[PDB]
RNA sequence: GAGCCCGGGCUCCGUGAGGGGGGAGAAGUCGUAACAAGGUAACCGUAGGGGAACCUACGGCUCGAUCACCUCCU
RNA sequence: GCCCGAGUGGUGGCCACUAUUAUUGGGCCUAAAGCGGCCGUAGCCGGGCCCGUAAGUCCCUGGCGAAAUCCCACGGCUCAACCG
RNA sequence: AGGUAGUUGGUGGGGUAACGGCCCACCAAGCCGAAGAUCGGUACGGGCCGUGAGAGCGGGAGCCCGGAGAUGGACACUGAGACA
């Protein structure tokens, strides 16, 4: 589980944080 | 003419206070004068709020002395020399409760409001 | 630190009581302690005290009747008005027969009752019943 | 210049007071008494003086520490100085925040906090 | 009893003798009192170990029993003994032997710096310091003026 | 509303004349003229709801235009006249004085007594103050003026005995307030009281300025020097007799 | 000590407390702010009158299914779209598209639809003035228009 | 000495292609992740990698594993 | 058949229940929740013993917090509401 | 989270029914702030009101009391009084 959640919130967070970087 | 109060600038704390009503008339207020030195006098009356007509001085031509026993005259002034507020006023000859001016013999400092009682006399400068 | 003096004396002297020792030991001591076990020997809920003012300290041995059920100093002490009282009444004490309320007061020291006799108030400074 | 001021006070050792001092003029004492303590001399006969009081909460039983600053004239026949109470008379306005005059001062050299 | 301080260990139990009045066995005059007290000061000796070896020479645990009533204001006892003469520290023992000892790590650590532990008791002494310090201005044995600072402990010591 | 209140409700009446409260919403306004106006009872109330010569105020007036009242020895008309405190007030068409007084509870009461103590009113002067052409005049808070003293005090501060012949308009028979000499109570939650006074040591600073009192009973008063009205060496009666 | 400061001149810090702690009840948070009054249409109103854009029907919600009748219907000067719940068994009959229908609320303004209804938060009264459970009865009133 | 206007800046209301997530629907698919040592104990902070569940490294923790082997403790 | 009764019910809001806002009168090992640990500023809180003041604090008096509404009495309207 | 430039104070003066930076000339650099200022939201305020065993919480409706307004916004006369 949380392993999960951490790396889910990180990709969703640099991911969109790409997107807004960009 | 000149609104006020007064409740409408800033707090003693940098807080901007807004006016909750508008002008009252009784809290009105009529603009500086300038009264001149000249051979004539130039008199207006004025009716106050309270109800009581109230005399300004638009120009003057008399003033005239005291001792320290206090003997008036009426006679001839000259150049206003000397304005405590700001020496452009000592240039235009406005004169004041505090003002400075030349007489016949001996200078004369102005102790009166003109501009609400309409009076004009002074007493002597000692050297 | 300490502080309230008095409250871990009255505190030791409850849990004292609910052993079921015979007499206590208070290390610490005073004219708070002192006073309060005075007037609480005077309505009688106690036995007799002894202190031994030691260059340290004032202690006192405390003779246990067994009468104490419940004994306890205010908190912040709040100040009580003599119309209050019977608010101040109702709560901490067990009902309308025991009365000390013991407040700390104009004329000195007392208890509930023993102030309400008098009349005269003021803050609040412990229990017992 | 030097005449009785009432209270039950007596008036500063020296005189020369300007006519914003109710020894002069036409502003006179009149009315409430306070007291307080210096906080600042920085301003030119001005001075502040902050009351410290207890209020009480209903909700809580308990009470609570405010702190109403109250700023006040100087005569400049005496001196104040940070950290000793002053006593203030109840006056018509100096100026937009002023309408103190300090009347009779007891001074000190102490300082706590 | 205790006080766990800068740790979580129980304090010593040492106790005074519970003596108000003193020993009579034990004999001396408030003159010779007072010599000896003036000749261990003169040594380099200080008040705590001049208590000391009164007590396990002379033979008077403190002072204060032994002497007041002599000017029955309070109790006389070594530095009120040295006040009286002149020979007392203007700074009080406590607060000078604390900065005495300061001013010595910090040499420590100018040379070896990379010491945790020794770092760690600069911050655990200066802040005793500063407390004592603090409640001396209001009681006056230490000017309102003062602040303290590693160079104005360098100052104090030298 | 930022002109004058001329209008006052029932509600907003003020229950020290003890007027009926719901009656209607309006209540009868005192004009301005002798007395204050939450210390003073209008005529119309005396007419219509005290002595219940009226029904309606259509009545009243006509009874105040004809003159079944004298107020201050004097002829009135205005029905809206609040008659004063301490106050003379006569019958002239049956013969009665009533005295405006107030009772212990703190409503304006009338209290009959008779004819002959009609000619004398107590004042206690409200101020007294120099004019022009070197005179002193006698003040009151019913408004009453006099002049003439013979130069200077002669006799007290304020706190004034007068003896006014009031058919006359006249002033006769000065007497201080000393310290064994009665006082009615006339403002104060101690009203209708009256007493001997023990003393007049006062703590002035500031607005109150203290006299104490001990009446019959012993009822210790303390009222300004203002409160305090000086009924005398004892004439006219006390209210609630 | 359980929590609180007790001592005398403490009592601001109780004050500030319970007001820092109050904001943990979502319900007075949010009345206090007014997210209640602002969020879910009406402008907090008991009631809106809106026109029938059109009739839907939908679903059950888990152990359920069964065809409920919901209207569309637009709050007018509110100008929101609402989808709704609307009580009786023909009903959906007696409501034309483009008569005037009155809404409600139903079951706690929380945002609470009913057990069964996934959406709807509110409920229908009205058919041209005149209400639902008066035409489920035949007799007190019947539609126009 | 108002309203009024003009040029610019800042903010807010009605409304918009497109875009994010939630509580769900539980008949399609992939896998077996956890819950039994879940069939490689599990979690944990950090870092990389994999379609996914997740795997691995390093450090920690037992809320840890089942006998066995060894060691202590009323 | 039960309730209530010219009412009864629906939606919405507020208060109670909710010691689910803890003053009265809540918790925080594992249920939500202890800061990874320390320092000391502001704050709160403070051992004993004597003396001054009486600021808080209590007691008494006195000025005062309009009417209305509330509570109690008596009186009025047939009764009460309502009013005096 | 820092704000403040008639801005805080001083001297002298004007204007006003009148005190006052109300306004103004000169001089000074204060004044306010973590005991929460400033700014933003929201809101007439009080008597009361609802509820609750109490403590408390919510509320400003008739009515009374005080202030503000009169299509938005400014402006004077006339009168004791209006900026009506």
């Amino acid at each position: 589980m949380r392993w999960k959640w951490i790396k889910k919130r990180i990709r969703r967070l640099k991911r969109q944080r790409k997107k807004e970087r960009g | 003419m000149a609104i006020w109060q007064g409740r409408s600038l800033k707090k003693p704390s940098g807080g901007r206070i807004v006016l909750a009503r508008k002008k009252r008339k009784r809290e009105l207020g009529r603009e500086p004068s300038n009264t001149r030195v000249a051979e004539q006098d130039k008199r207006k009356i004025i009716r106050t709020y309270g109800g009581n007509r109230k005399v300004r001085l638009t120009a003057a031509a008399y003033a005239n002395v005291f001792d320290k026993s206090g003997k008036g005259r009426k006679v001839r002034i000259i150049r206003v020399i000397e304005n405590p507020a700001n020496r452009q006023f000592a240039r235009r000859n406005i004169i004041t409760k505090g003002a400075i001016i030349e007489t016949e013999i001996g200078k004369a400092k102005v102790t009166s409001r003109p501009g609400q009682d309409g009076v004009v006399n002074a007493i002597l400068l000692e050297e | 630190t300490l502080l309230d003096p008095l409250a871990n004396a009255l505190s030791h002297i409850t849990n004292s009581e609910r052993v079921g020792k015979r007499e206590v030991y208070i290390k610490p001591a005073s004219k708070l302690i002192g006073e309060v076990l005075r007037v609480m020997q005077k309505y009688g809920y106690i036995g007799e005290f002894e202190f031994i003012d030691d260059g340290r300290a004032g202690v006192y041995r405390v003779q246990l009747l067994g009468r104490i059920n419940k004994a306890g100093a205010i908190k912040p002490r709040f100040p009580v008005k003599v119309s209050e009282f019977e608010k101040w009444e109702k709560r901490f004490l067990p009902a309308f027969e025991f009365g000390i309320l013991i407040v700390s007061t104009s004329q000195g020291v007392m208890s509930h009752k023993e102030a309400i006799e008098k009349g005269i108030g003021g803050r609040l400074i412990a229990y017992v019943y | 210049m030097m005449r009785d001021i009432g209270l039950r006070v007596q008036p500063p050792a020296e005189k020369c007071d300007d006519p914003k001092c109710p020894w002069h003029g036409n502003l006179k004492i009149h009315g409430r008494v306070f007291e307080g303590i210096v906080v600042s001399d920085k301003p030119r006969k001005t001075v502040t003086v902050e009351r410290q009081y207890y209020f009480y909460l209903n909700k809580y039983e308990r009470y609570e520490l405010r702190r109403s600053k109250i700023h006040a004239h100087n005569p400049p026949c005496i001196n104040a100085k940070v950290g000793d109470k002053v006593l203030i008379a109840e006056t018509r306005p100096l100026s937009k925040t002023k309408h103190f005059v300090v009347v009779a001062v007891l001074e000190r050299a102490e300082e706590r906090r | 009893m205790a006080r766990m301080h800068a740790r979580k260990r129980g304090k010593s139990g040492s106790k005074r003798p519970p003596r108000t009045a003193p020993p009579i066995w034990v004999e001396y005059t408030v003159e010779e009192i007072e010599n000896l007290v003036v000749k261990l000061r003169k040594e380099g000796y200080s008040t705590a170990m001049i208590g000391t070896i009164l007590r396990d020479q002379y033979g008077i645990p403190s002072v204060k029993l032994f002497k007041d009533p002599d000017n029955p204001n309070r109790n006389l006892t070594i530095t009120r003994i040295l006040e009286k003469h002149g020979l007392a520290p203007e700074i009080p023992e406590d607060l000078m032997f604390l900065i005495r000892r300061a001013v010595n790590l910090r040499k420590h650590l100018e040379q070896h710096p990379k010491d945790l532990h020794s770092m760690r008791g600069l911050q655990l002494i200066e802040s005793k310091i500063r407390r004592l310090v603090k409640y001396y201005k209001r009681k006056g044995k230490l000017p309102k003026n003062w602040r303290y600072d590693p160079e104005t402990a360098k100052l104090l010591v030298r | 509303r930022k002109g004058p209140k001329r209008h006052l409700k029932r509600l907003a009446a003020p229950t020290s004349w003890y007027i009926e409260r719901k009656a209607y919403k309006w209540a009868v306004r005192p004009r301005p003229g002798p007395h204050n106006m939450r210390t003073s009872i209008p005529l119309l109330y005396i007419v219509r709801d005290y002595l219940g010569y009226a029904k309606t105020a259509r009545e009243a007036r006509k009874i105040l235009n004809e003159g079944k009242f004298l107020v201050d020895g004097r002829v009135r008309k205005d029905y809206k006249f609040p008659v004063g405190i301490m106050d003379v007030v006569s019958i002239p068409e049956t013969g009665e004085h009533y005295r405006v007084l107030p009772n212990r509870i703190g409503k304006l009461i009338l209290h009959p007594i008779s004819e002959d103590e009609a000619f004398i009113k107590p004042l206690r002067i409200r101020n007294k103050r120099m004019i022009k052409g070197a005179r002193v005049q006698l003040n009151f808070h019913d408004g009453t003026n006099h002049i003439v003293s013979i130069a200077e005090k002669d006799n007290y501060f304020t706190s004034y005995t007068v003896l006014m012949k009031v058919p006359e308009r006249e002033i006769l028979e000065v007497l201080p307030f000393e310290k064994g000499a009665y006082v009615f109570v006339t403002q104060g939650k101690n009203v209708a009281r009256k007493g001997r006074i023990v003393e007049i040591k006062r703590f002035p600073m500031g607005w109150p300025d203290v006299v104490t009192i001990e009446d019959e009973e012993g009822e210790l008063f303390d009222t300004l020097k203002e409160y305090a009205f000086v009924v005398g060496t004892d004439k006219p009666k006390i209210s609630l007799p | 000590g359980k929590k609180a400061p007790n001592g005398e001149f403490a009592g601001r810090k109780l004050k500030l407390k319970r007001k820092k702690f109050r904001w943990s009840d979502i319900r007075y948070k949010r009345r206090v702010l007014r997210l209640k009054e602002k969020s879910d249409p009406l402008e907090g109103a008991p009631q809106a009158r809106g026109i029938v854009l059109e009739k839907i029907a939908v679903e059950a919600k888990q152990p359920n299914s069964g065809m409920r009748k919901a209207v569309r219907v637009q709050l007018i000067k509110n100008g929101k779209v609402v989808t709704a719940f609307c009580p009786g068994d023909g009903a959906i009959k007696f409501i034309d598209e483009h008569d005037e229908v009155i809404i409600e609320g139903i079951g706690g303004p929380k945002g609470g639809s009913m057990g069964d209804i996934p959406g709807i938060r509110y409920k229908v009264v009205k058919v041209n003035r005149v209400s639902l459970k008066e035409l489920v009865k035949g007799r007190k009133e019947k539609p126009r228009r």
